[PDB]
């Protein structure tokens, strides 16, 4: 999993 | 300028560290905590120039690691230069909290269009090492954007290329 | 460290005398021309391009970048610059037979002599010179560099960055 | 052709 932040 | 450091041994004859080679440069590349390496102060990305006054230009990392455990007696010297690949970025959250990039495993991926992340330059292929001064290093995916989520408006970043 | 504002002039064919690289989904300064409107307001060889008129690089291509600077309307364009991002700064002593512990080619650092004051400064390879003493040399055949570096008096200052 | 310096 990616993370948007 | 470089600095210096004197380590000691703890009981098996370790000191919590991990070294890689880099443009025949030697990097730190993990340091455990509440090691003889943490006490002194390394950091991932810290350059070190010398160990027990031997210049590490060169060595393997391989090498590097040998030289460590066969060091005689229980004090280690080295001399370090302080991440010398870190750069800091300041960013500015939206309104919806975002600072406008995509990251796994601790690395930048993506730069999200019309972001502060965009209008600050920041780059891809770079290992997050702190916010606004908060060490991440080893820290899971979900820890980092835990401590992003609760950093203020303005979240400064210290990044390196990977 | 913070960016600065650059207003510049194309010429007829629409150019500034600007090559750029797109490196990590950012944009680049890779070569510029002698005596070009970009040279005068001081670009240089690992400058970073935030905006180029207001507008945000990340994730272009080179050839995008080319193409906005070719079809901004009007002569002068604006870019936001962040001034050599990689660029890094040695300080190394020739030792008594003059040398100061590294071999080069095409202007970039291929080795480090052991024992060196190149050695002991932690010298990286893979790393292009930019500057010996205040001289740039981007753009110099290895002759001129080399030249630079024999006339040098023992404090050798050189500013390097990652070849990127 | 490399320099050695």
């Amino acid at each position: 999993n990616e993370y948007k932040v | 300028d470089p600095r210096e450091v004197i380590l000691c041994k703890d009981q098996d004859g370790k000191i919590g560290l991990r070294l890689k080679s880099i443009d025949n440069g030697i990097f730190v590349q993990l340091v455990q905590a509440n090691s003889p390496a943490s006490l002194v102060g390394l950091r991932f990305g810290d350059q070190v120039l010398q160990i027990n006054g031997e210049n590490c230009a060169g060595w393997s990392s391989d090498k590097a690691h040998k030289v460590l455990k066969q060091a005689f007696g229980e004090k280690i010297t080295m001399t370090i230069r302080d991440r010398p690949f870190e750069r800091t970025i300041t960013m500015h959250k939206d309104s919806t909290g975002h600072v406008g990039f995509i990251f796994k495993n601790g690395k930048i991926t993506s730069i999200v269009k019309d972001s502060s992340a965009a209008r600050n330059g920041l780059l891809t292929e770079h290992n997050i090492c702190e916010i606004n001064g908060q060490n991440v290093i080893g820290l899971k995916d979900s820890q980092i954007a835990d401590i992003l989520s609760t950093s203020g408006t303005v979240v400064t970043i210290t990044i390196m290329p990977a």
